[PDB]
């Protein structure tokens, strides 16, 4: 099969800048190229075809151009409807095959985490279980990374992540972080931790809190 | 009539061009008449004929005409696990030309065409193919509605259903008033012939160059059939427009199938859906019926007539014998919801081998006396063989039986004068309509230019 | 008494005899003044005049040619005859008529031509394996018949152009069979295969060689080589003196004229042969195929009989164009030629059961009549065709010659031939309108108002220029 | 207008099959060919094969070869898209897509089909609060909702009064069943001064608990 090489896998860029993805083909395929626009959370556009073709009804800001095994989409003039994710397509060869994608994101300052330790609720602990929540609100850019330390060891197993889309407002990124723990391995330990790695600080950023004590 | 033989204009091609093969007016976006003229034997660019088309300024002297530019080079494309190909050598780029608004289609019906996948292949047919040309802005595109992907396998595991791949299509063209190509295409499904309509406009909007295979969604096919009486008809062999259903909102086709039915021949009248609503039935196997057809209303009851011409026609004669001479029947439209009945007047050829009904074109009201009136060409009629046209006058009750006015041509043997006509338009302003008539024989085109009634 | 003869008061021995054929003109100078000299030949005898000075001549007819008819066709390089008399001496007065006879005889023995035109496409295939034998099985029964037998043998298959023509792959056009599991020969128009000879295990063995072609579409270009084994005499091998037969086999619909334009093709047919030393037809790829009229013209002209052995599926078809081209035979050839022998029998009696006249160069003012004598000695008249026949029958005509008036030539002669026949009879015509006493009459005679007139026949006529 | 209205999310267990329908709107389903590709958040787009709906041939990537079908009802303008001995790796989003002029392009795409293979019974939500420990200006709470089953469920605070300020995170899977969580921030002076209550409904089950947050 043809492979697609799509990059790069996210551009952070403003309103007016003029950018271009590109897509790298294992093989010619003279032109017999597709780009696509995915809304957030919305089906998908046709924007090109046949390498420079636009799809009826699609804006001539964009525009599609290459030759052989290397092709490119580029937008002129960023509008705000035009944050969203691009793949391209072959169809020189059976089967189809798509780009890894690109998704066009808002920039912005960068900004520090709010991060905030919640212990288990009564009522879970009664059931039998045991959930540590951690809240790391509002921050940007979006690479983060978070370790869990039970008395002060890291813990890896049992953690469950989530991730929110930028924000519409301020075009910040959050996350949710779960530890699940049985009630009785819980009550094993007393220091529960959450650390916080941003670029926006060389030191992670601590919040912890220890059980029975408050 | 009055068309004036002494004064002629002349416009030429290149030898051996066949320039003047098929040809029409035109008129710009301002109303300047033009004459686009075929020429189907046209050399290309590989010293290899592909035939070409000529946009011919109107001025009294005539001469040399500028080429109006198409893509003559062979096309490739590897896609989709395929490899899609277009052939235009020996073409015939021009063996039918039309103008409708300032839009001009000429048509290759030769142009072939194959997909190979591996080992495998559609097989290398003439699908036939037409161009585009929106002179005034260089705008170009093309229609080629048979092209198709299917490999030869498949045809013969359905039993040759469907079967598009010698379409010809462009053999044969007209263009409704409302903007829509209607392409005749005589060797469609295996040979009975088929028509392709699809509005110019949506041609343009849909066609980019190098996809070689895409969609005119808005376009219309008719249909393939099981029954014999269709085989080998060449349905598509000519066609024409008119009303004849009495709703003006309609417009309906006329096609010739010069060898329906075992070689009887028949025209058809239809509605855009392709359903029939006449057909008229050959009179004698041969005489090639539906060669031509015409449609214009000739006795002044704003009710459209049909003209249909059988050039190989044998007139009966003495002692049992039998003369090719070539006949033309008129057909009078009745009033409202009723049948063409039988034909009105038949017109009968006088020199053996003549070929008259060959070419029929409405000329307008060529005397001005407010009924309208037919040219009819014998490409190798007259006393020395070498081509007559005739005009024939329209009246209160269809046709006068005898011609006004014969037109000799002024071309040496062999030219085929007449194979091609068109009229009904006024080429130099002076209120009356003027005829041109294609000699392809000799890579000429003769004007002939109506006067006031002597 | 008086008659239209002196009623009409005439001027001249020539008006005189213009009146009616019945007519006659006494030259005599001793006739009294109050008796017309234009009158019945009995009244004017009757009235003293000089029998040698009495015009008055007779329509007649004398055979000049009268060779009797022969007894068999064979023997001779065509001494033979087939029509009697051949050549007669007809002479007519103004408006008078005279009657002869023509016998016309279905020679027996008779030498005949057959060349067999076959369809090779592959639905032929079959059937070239069944007629390997057929120029040694047709020898015998045709032995029965004629002592002079030639066959020979071309075949067609269509145009080898596309659409026609499969021309993909590359390997297609050298082995059109390639996408079956055999080999079959690539496409031709036309080949001409054996020049008719009497030798007929030629026949057979370049029959054995053939093999079959493949094409696209389903009508065939056999009328291509129906013209061409017509007008290339030569090659074909036709020869003067013997029935021709050309017969022409297919299961097929066929092309006509115009169709070759789906091959871009339109130039038309030009009647002319265009086989050359290779055996094929040259200008398949290049001219359309040939019009029924046309066909029919160079048919005619070379005097050969055009059988339609066609397949039950086609045989209507066939029949209709064969009632465009008369004197054409249709038989129903079985799906792989079996019977095709017994067709060809049956079709050359068919040819030959048939006497038709046909007159050739006859004046204006001459119109002929007919009476025909077939089967047993029973008149047909108004009639000049015979049917029904059998070889070695005998028929006969009953003609008048009716002349309107005197025409301005004295002389003309003109042929009764009957259709696909070598001989024929020449009628040789006199007409019978002025007086001999002319040739001696008298410009500016003394007699006549003082040299003013000319003395001709007996009476003086107003000289030239008055 | 050509539109492609697919059929809506299906909800299967292992083992079993499903068929997606994909209807034409505004023209001829037989005029194109007519593709369905597979969505995944980290597998990316697939391509699984093509049909001809005029005389019903298709094609197949190698892979999808056994559990995809792609069948086609010229009448009911409709194409199919049969899935068989689903799996977990079947659970995706399912588009079909036509050219717009191109032959062989993928310009027109219908707005998709959610799939979702499992054996999870439906299972209501545990609802459970989140209140700070034993300061500053501001003040976070939370809500966890775990072990539901099937998607979807809608979390509000005060009934929809409070919604400035608030987070509801993506769900996910957690052994079978969903796991989501909301943040909601304020000033110090609002809590424990202000009652802030979690409304989560879970339609499925039919349920709408409610849990007010109490300090520790
Ligand atoms: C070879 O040539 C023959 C002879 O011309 C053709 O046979 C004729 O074909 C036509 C068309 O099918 C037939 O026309 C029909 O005539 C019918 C009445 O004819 C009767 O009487 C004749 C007397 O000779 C009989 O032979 C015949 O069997 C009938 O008993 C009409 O009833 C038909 O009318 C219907 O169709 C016409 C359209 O064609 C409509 O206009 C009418 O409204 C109605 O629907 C019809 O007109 C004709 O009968 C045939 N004649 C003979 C002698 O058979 C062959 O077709 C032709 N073959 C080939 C392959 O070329
Ligand atoms: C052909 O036969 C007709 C009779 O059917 C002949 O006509 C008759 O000829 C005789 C001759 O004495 C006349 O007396 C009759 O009056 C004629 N009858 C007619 C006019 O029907 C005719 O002579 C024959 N013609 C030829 C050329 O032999
Ligand atoms: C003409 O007819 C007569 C009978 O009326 C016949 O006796 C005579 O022989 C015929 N003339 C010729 C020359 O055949
Ligand atoms: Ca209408
Ligand atoms: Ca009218
Ligand atoms: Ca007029
Ligand atoms: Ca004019
Ligand atoms: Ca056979
Ligand atoms: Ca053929
Ligand atoms: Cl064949
Ligand atoms: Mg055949």
């Amino acid at each position: 099969d043809i492979l697609m090489t799509q990059s790069p896998s996210s551009m952070s860029v403003s309103l007016g800048d003029t950018v271009s993805i590109t897509c790298h083909a294992s093989q010619g395929i003279s032109s017999n190229i597709g780009w696509l626009q995915q809304k957030p959370g919305k089906s998908f556009m046709g924007l090109i075809y046949y390498g420079t073709n636009l799809v009826d009804g699609v804006p001539s800001r964009f525009s599609g151009s290459g030759s052989g095994a290397d092709y490119s989409l580029t937008i002129s003039s960023l509008d705000s409807e035009d944050f969203a994710d691009y793949y391209c397509v072959q169809y020189a060869q059976l089967p189809y095959t798509f780009g890894g994608g690109t998704k066009l994101e808002i920039k912005r300052a960068d900004a520090a985490p709010t991060v905030s330790i919640f212990p288990p609720s009564s009522e879970q602990l009664t059931s039998g279980g045991a959930s540590v929540v951690c809240f790391l609100n509002n921050f940007y850019p979006k690479d983060i990374n978070v370790k869990w330390k039970i008395d002060g060891s890291e813990r890896q197993n049992g953690v469950l992540n989530s991730w929110t889309d930028q924000d519409s407002k301020d075009s910040t990124y959050s996350m949710s972080s779960t530890l699940t723990l049985t009630k009785d391995e819980y009550e094993r330990h007393n220091s529960y931790t959450c650390e916080a790695t941003h670029k926006t600080s060389t030191s992670p950023i601590v919040k912890s809190f220890n059980r029975n004590e408050c | 009539l009055n068309l004036d033989p002494v004064q002629l204009t002349f416009y030429a091609g290149p030898n051996g061009s066949q320039f003047g093969f098929s040809l029409d007016f035109h008129k710009d976006s301002h109303g300047r008449v033009a004459i686009v003229v075929g020429a189907p034997r046209t050399l290309g660019p590989s010293q290899e004929e592909t035939g070409g088309v000529f946009l011919c300024p109107w001025r009294a002297e005539g001469g040399q005409c500028p080429s109006l530019l198409f893509d003559l080079r062979d096309e490739t494309r590897n896609v989709g696990s395929q490899t899609l190909q277009t052939f235009k050598a020996r073409q015939g780029l021009g063996a039918s030309v039309v103008s409708w608004s300032d839009v001009i289609v000429a048509c290759a019906p030769w142009q072939h065409w194959n997909v190979l996948e591996k080992t495998e292949e559609a097989e290398k047919t003439p699908v036939g193919s037409c161009f585009l040309a929106q002179p005034e802005s260089g705008r170009r595109a093309e229609y080629s509605p048979c092209r198709g992907n299917t490999l030869s396998r498949i045809y013969v595991e359905n039993d040759f259903s469907w079967d598009k791949r010698y379409c010809e299509a462009g053999f044969s063209s007209v263009v409704t008033q409302a903007g829509e190509l209607v392409l005749g295409a005589p060797g469609g499904y295996y040979f009975l012939g088929l028509l392709a309509q699809a509005p110019v406009a949506d041609i343009f909007s849909s066609y980019r160059p190098g996809i070689l295979l895409w969609h005119v969604s808005s376009q219309s096919l008719s249909f393939d059939s099981s029954n014999p009486e269709y085989f080998d008809g060449y349905w598509g062999y000519s066609v024409a427009v008119g009303e004849f259903d009495g709703d003006l909102n309609t417009t309906e086709y006329v096609v010739g199938a010069p060898t329906w039915s075992w070689t009887l021949g028949a025209v058809e009248i239809l509605d855009s859906y392709y359903q029939r609503l006449h057909r008229l039935r050959g009179e004698q196997m041969a005489s090639y019926f539906g060669h031509s057809v015409a449609v214009t209303d000739v006795n002044g009851d704003g009710r459209h007539d049909l003209l249909v011409g059988a050039p190989l026609y044998m007139e009966s004669r003495a002692d049992r014998k039998l003369a090719e001479v070539g006949r033309v029947y008129l057909f009078l439209q009745p009033r409202g919801p009723h049948a063409l009945g039988a034909p009105s007047l038949l017109l009968t050829g006088t020199q053996l081998y003549g070929r008259f009904g060959s070419a029929i074109a409405p000329l307008g009201d060529l005397d001005r006396d407010g009924y309208n009136d037919i040219a009819v060409a014998a490409p190798y009629g007259g006393p020395s063989g070498r081509g007559q046209v005739l005009v024939f006058l329209g009246q209160s009750e269809g046709l006068r039986s005898r011609p006004s006015q014969v037109l000799d041509s002024p071309f040496p043997t062999g030219s085929a004068f007449g194979f091609s006509l068109r009229g009904a338009v006024d080429i130099d302003d002076n209120g009356y309509p003027d005829l041109i008539v294609g000699a392809y024989g000799a890579n000429q085109v003769a004007v002939y230019r109506a006067q006031p009634v002597v | 008494g008086p008659n239209i003869c002196t009623t009409r008061g005439v001027s001249s021995c020539q008006q005189c005899l213009a009146v009616s054929p019945m007519c006659a003109w006494c030259s005599d100078e001793a006739l009294p003044l109050g008796s017309p000299r234009c009158d019945l030949k009995e009244n004017l005898l009757k009235d003293n005049c000089a029998p040698e000075s009495i015009e008055f001549p007779v329509s007649e007819a004398r055979v000049l040619e009268d060779r009797p008819l022969s007894d068999k066709g064979s023997g001779d390089s065509s001494q033979v005859t087939q029509v009697s008399p051949q050549r007669i001496a007809l002479r007519l007065r103004p408006d008078d008529s005279k009657n002869f006879s023509i016998q016309v005889r279905q020679v027996e023995d008779y030498p005949v031509d057959i060349y067999y035109l076959m369809d090779l496409s592959y639905s032929m295939k079959d059937d070239l394996w069944s007629i390997q034998n057929l120029g040694t099985k047709l020898a015998t029964q045709m032995r029965k018949l004629t002592s002079n037998l030639r066959i020979g043998f071309g075949a067609f298959v269509d145009k080898p152009v596309s659409p026609y023509m499969y021309i993909s792959p590359p390997e297609a056009l050298e082995n059109p069979c390639y996408d079956m599991k055999t080999t079959c020969l690539p496409m031709f128009g036309y080949k001409h295969v054996l020049t008719l000879t009497d030798q007929v295990t030629r026949f057979n063995e370049e029959v054995k060689k053939q093999s079959v072609s493949r094409n696209r579409d389903a009508p065939e270009g056999g009328f291509d080589a129906i013209m061409q084994a017509t007008v290339c005499d030569e090659k074909i091998g036709w020869r003067n003196d013997a029935s021709h037969l050309l017969v022409f086999t297919t299961d097929a619909k066929t092309h006509i004229a115009l169709d070759g334009r789906l091959a871009g093709i339109v130039q038309p047919n030009d009647g002319q042969c265009h086989v050359g030393s290779d055996n094929h037809y040259s200008a398949s790829t290049t001219m359309d195929y040939p019009s029924l009229g046309l066909m029919t013209e160079k048919l005619s002209q070379k005097n050969i009989n055009l059988i339609f052995a066609v397949t039950e599926n086609v045989v209507n078809l066939y029949q209709n164009y064969s009632e465009l081209i008369p004197g054409t035979t249709v038989g129903v050839l079985s799906m792989d030629s079996s019977n095709v022998l017994q067709l060809i029998v049956d079709a050359y009696g068919k040819i030959r059961s048939k006497v038709e006249l046909e007159v050739r160069d006859l004046p204006e003012e001459l119109s002929l009549s007919f009476n025909a004598t077939c089967l047993n000695n029973e008149v047909i008249p108004g009639l000049k065709s015979c049917m029904g026949l059998k070889i070695g029958d005998t028929v006969s005509f009953s003609i008048e010659a009716k002349v309107r008036g005197c025409p301005q030539e004295k002389e003309k002669s003109f042929t009764i031939k009957p259709v696909g026949f070598k001989d024929s009879l020449i009628v040789q015509v006199t007409f019978d309108c002025d007086c001999a006493c002319q040739a001696q009459a008298e410009p500016n005679s003394h007699r006549c108002n003082n040299g003013n007139g000319t003395f001709e026949c007996g009476v003086c006529r107003c000289g030239p220029g008055w | 207008e050509v539109q492609l209205q697919q059929s809506g999310a299906e909800l299967v267990k292992p083992g079993a099959s499903v068929k997606l329908s994909c209807t034409a709107s505004g023209f001829n389903i037989k005029d194109t060919y007519v593709h369905w590709v597979k969505q995944r958040p980290e597998q990316g787009l697939e391509w699984i094969g093509r049909i001809d709906p005029a005389n019903g041939y298709t094609k197949y990537d190698p892979k999808f070869q056994g559990k995809a079908t792609i069948t086609a009802d010229t009448s009911s303008n409709t194409a199919y898209l049969q899935l068989s001995s689903l799996t977990s790796e079947d659970t995706a989003v399912y588009y079909c897509v036509r050219p717009l002029y191109d032959y062989y392009a993928m310009d027109y795409w219908g707005q998709g089909t959610s799939v979702t293979v499992s054996s999870a019974k439906t299972t209501a939500p545990s609802v459970y609060p989140l209140a700070p420990v034993c300061t500053g200006s501001s003040v976070t709470l939370g809500c966890l909702v775990k072990g539901y089953f099937p998607e979807p469920v809608t979390l509000t605070w005060n009934s929809g009064s409070l919604s400035s300020g608030v987070h509801t995170f993506p769900a996910v899977l957690q052994s079978d069943l969903y796991t989501l969580s909301s943040s909601v921030t304020v000033t110090s002076s609002t809590w424990p001064s202000q009652s802030i209550t979690c409304n989560v409904a879970h339609p499925a089950s039919s349920t709408k608990v409610d849990k007010k947050i109490e300090p520790r």
